[PDB]
């Protein structure tokens, strides 16, 4: 089957540069107009740029005009998106998509897409999280607050994986400071609060930080 | 051209007939496509030229309309159809998309279980206090969390995060975090989270007094 692979995603400082690439499997790009699309955190789609066959026409969205450059290499079957003067608002999943149909016409839909690459534009630097307990007051709850870290992601386990039932790790929230924050919670019986031990295990691979935090009533 | 999709969220059960509308700001003839997308996955083309079904797509998917009004109908929704659907106006060298419609699994109304968490003494030394409110295993997704500090309503100092619909029980969980400076936190005594949801006949307020 036809496959498209985006690469080159990652972290960029606000005002920096990054080049995305899109490669393929089981087809040649030469007869296809190729496009870049991005999924904004909402999560709708936004057309970014298009490059026609032979690089004759290059069209860009108003939000990216003059800052983004689309290019293609038909011999090797690669499409590029060179991004300059990157803004925090360029943070998104970027997809490469082929314009096509069973029989090629002057105006076809996007018949094949890649799975996307995450692009995160931020003035922040690698920062390990602070790990605070969420202490309990029939059924009770306890947790861990994982705050002021960068970049995403962070892993959270309870009692080294022994406690999985009733576990909820929330999606991270972007704070005004440009650092992420997340909570992980577990529902447990009120009677077990003084008897059972509850330990949250936090892992942040980018800063090589592993934290074990015991959660007890205050 | 501006594409507007309605509704933004659609609740449904297996076997239901559902409809998604796309309205264009100006006439686009039949230059419209519909895509399906699952979280963290590539979009998939379903229908193009407003009503042509892509080869391989199940016949329960149908597209209709022209000019400024378009509809995507799923006749007999199947388990694999719970996803986000996007409409697109496509031209020779550009395209525009609607905002997307998420189709979610319908289940019986379930009230949230509510818990409040005070900030830790350890956090106060950092100069900030985070008060957390947890709303556990509820349905539908709509819920209102109101923060009260000394019986006064808070605004703009809280952020919410919601889990994806649970694969086992089709419920949602939500965390609401109220962030205050150490000075503002220590200035007040009673901290409360007041929750309202369809599953409740009375509002649920969880509270604590700083310093117990
Ligand atoms: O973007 C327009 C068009 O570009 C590509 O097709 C080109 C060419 O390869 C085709 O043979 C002719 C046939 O009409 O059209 C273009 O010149 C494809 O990307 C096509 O899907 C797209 O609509």
């Amino acid at each position: 089957e036809v496959q498209l692979v985006e690469s080159g995603g990652g972290l960029v400082k606000a005002g920096g540069s990054l080049r995305l690439s899109c490669g393929v499997s089981n087809f040649r790009i030469s007869a296809h107009t190729m496009n870049w699309v991005r999924r904004v955190p909402g999560g709708g789609l936004e057309w970014v740029a298009s490059i026609s066959t032979s690089s004759t026409y290059r069209d860009y969205a108003d939000a990216v005009k003059g800052r983004f450059t689309v290019s293609r290499d038909d011999l090797e079957d690669f499409v590029y998106l060179q991004m300059h003067k990157m803004r925090v608002e360029d943070t998104a999943i970027y997809y490469c998509a082929r314009k096509g149909s069973d029989r090629l016409s002057d105006n076809d839909p996007f018949d094949a897409w890649g799975p996307g690459t995450v692009v995160t534009v931020s003035p922040a630097s690698t920062k390990g999280p602070s790990v605070f307990p969420l202490a309990p007051s029939g059924t009770a709850a306890l947790g861990c607050l994982v705050k002021d870290y960068f970049p995403e992601p962070v892993t959270v386990s309870w009692n080294s994986g022994a406690l999985t039932s009733g576990v909820h790790t929330f999606p991270a929230v972007l704070q005004s400071s440009g650092l992420y924050s997340l909570s992980s919670v577990v529902t447990v019986p009120s009677s077990s609060l003084g008897t059972q031990t509850y330990i949250c295990n936090v892992n942040h691979k980018p800063s090589n930080t592993k934290v074990d935090k015991k959660v007890e009533p205050k | 051209v501006v594409m507007t999709q309605s509704p933004s969220t659609l609740s449904a059960s297996v076997g239901d007939t559902i409809t998604i509308t796309c309205r264009a700001s100006q006439s686009i003839e039949t230059w419209l496509a519909w895509y399906q997308q699952k979280p963290g996955k590539a979009p998939k083309l379903l229908i193009y030229k407003a009503s042509t079904l892509k080869t391989g797509v199940p016949s329960r998917f149908s597209g209709s309309g022209s000019g400024t009004e378009f509809t995507l109908t799923i006749s007999g929704l199947q388990f694999d159809d719970f996803a986000t659907y996007h409409c697109q106006h496509y031209a020779g060298y550009s395209a525009t998309f609607g905002q997307g419609t998420r189709v979610e699994i319908k289940r019986t109304v379930a009230a949230p279980s509510v818990f409040i968490f005070p900030p830790s003494d350890e956090q106060l030394k950092s100069g900030t206090a985070s008060v957390v409110c947890l709303l556990n295993n509820f349905y539908p997704r709509e819920a209102k969390v109101q923060w009260k500090v000394d019986n006064a309503l808070q605004s703009g100092n809280s952020q919410e995060s919601v889990t994806e619909q649970d694969s086992k029980d089709s419920t949602y969980s939500l965390s609401s975090t109220l962030t205050l400076s150490k000075a503002d936190y220590e200035k007040h005594k009673v901290y409360a989270c007041e929750v309202t949801h369809q599953g409740l006949s009375s509002p649920v307020t969880k509270s604590f007094n700083r310093g117990e």
